[PDB]
């Protein structure tokens, strides 16, 4: 009954360099609940993520909300990575300011 | 108009260390008010919501119990299903059911719902009559058989003209300025030109609440919903939503596209097009 | 907050 995450990154408000933001990381449709999230700057993981509590949908699948604060730069990339028990390799997302 | 109380409970059998085998989330509308849990039989509680601020000592005391009655059914259902389906005794089931009860806009029952699934997949559910069971195998077949003979559907009953009611009007009257609120989305549509000359259109729409709307791209008044490209409705954190449509377009027919979008706080869709 | 005792109570 694994099913797969599906994963978005995105920012709480319209992204401009030099002003700080909260980046979000949405995790989705999976199936069990066990996972694993981290969010990483330029390939570090930041230490003071937070969570939201893990609900789930009417077709039963689990959702989670990770974030944490940044300010947006050129230089700087900001990446999320899961693994649940569905992928043999785990996922990482990137920040992409336009989606 | 029309709001709903809900809950949606998850049981674990195999938790790990420091895992909750029991957790629970309540959410009136599309705002969650607490969470409960069951760390190795020790209950906990939390607020997740203002008006839950201005709930008497004698809420907490009583959840409590049932948070702790409700963890133990749980781990012994779970047991029960196991042995029932045959299965291995050293595996990681999963037990999920959601409970809730709306009011139409005018504040009478409109309905309630009661369904559990085994491992991610539906297993018995409460028909709209509120008094039969549909199962979906021989097993629920079983349980179905249980439910009906033993006279519980009577219970959920009592349980939502009591304390369902009770705890949605309340939550409403003391939560109002939350939830007896519709904050329109702010709509724009971005432009991004592709390498092959062409480009992409998306249609932005941020900060709204509740977390239904509606965006759809038009050619003309041709309606290009099945080929564009829409990511599902995320919370923004702040207990707003955002959402947006893209669709590609070769250029200089920009003009050609608009974006619709339909929110219950706006007086009247919005018509976008690509400005510039 | 309810349950109903899916299996054997």
């Amino acid at each position: 009954i694994q099913k797969t995450p599906q994963i978005q990154v995105y920012s709480r408000h319209p992204p401009e360099n030099g002003k700080p933001n909260i980046l979000n990381c949405y995790v989705t449709q999976f199936h069990p609940p066990h996972i694993e999230i981290q969010m990483l700057k330029n390939g570090k993981k930041i230490p003071k993520v937070e969570m939201s509590d893990m609900s789930f949908s009417k077709d039963w699948s689990f959702y989670i909300l990770a974030h944490t604060e940044f300010t947006p730069t050129e230089t700087d990339t900001y990446a999320c990575r899961v693994k649940h028990d569905s992928m043999a390799e785990p996922k990482t997302v990137y920040w992409d300011r336009d989606m | 108009g029309s709001h709903s109380l809900r809950y949606f409970h998850t049981a674990v059998s195999r938790p790990g260390r420091g895992e909750p085998q029991y957790i629970s989330v309540g959410y009136v509308d599309d705002v969650q008010f607490q969470r409960c849990d069951s760390i190795e039989e020790i209950p906990r509680m939390e607020p997740r919501a203002p008006w839950m601020e201005k709930e008497r000592p004698e809420y907490w005391k009583e959840l409590k119990l049932k948070v702790k009655n409700i963890a133990q059914s749980a781990r012994a259902n779970l047991r029960t299903l196991l042995r029932y389906y045959n299965q291995s005794e050293g595996g990681s089931h999963i037990l999920q059911w959601m409970v809730s009860c709306e009011v139409g806009p005018d504040m009478r029952l409109l309905g309630a719902h009661y369904q559990a699934a085994y491992d991610g997949s539906d297993y018995i559910t409460l028909n709209e009559d509120l008094s039969s069971w549909t199962a979906v195998d021989m097993v629920s077949q079983i349980t179905k058989s249980r439910l009906e003979s033993a006279g519980t559907a009577e219970y959920f009953r009592a349980y939502v003209e009591g304390e369902c009611l009770e705890l949605l009007h309340r939550f409403l009257r003391n939560g109002k300025e939350i939830l007896q609120r519709a904050d329109p989305p702010k709509a724009h549509v971005a432009h991004h030109p592709r390498p092959k000359g062409d480009v992409t259109l998306r249609c932005w729409a941020l900060g709204f609440y509740p977390a239904d709307i509606t965006l759809t791209w038009q050619k003309d008044e041709e309606d290009l919903t099945q080929d564009m490209e829409l990511v599902e409705t995320r919370p923004s954190g702040d207990g707003t939503f955002q959402k947006w449509a893209a669709v590609v377009v070769p250029s200089g027919e920009e003009q050609r596209y608009t974006c619709y979008v339909h929110h219950e706080g706006l007086t009247e869709p919005l018509a976008l097009k690509w400005r510039s | 907050m309810y349950f109903i005792n899916i299996l054997t109570l």
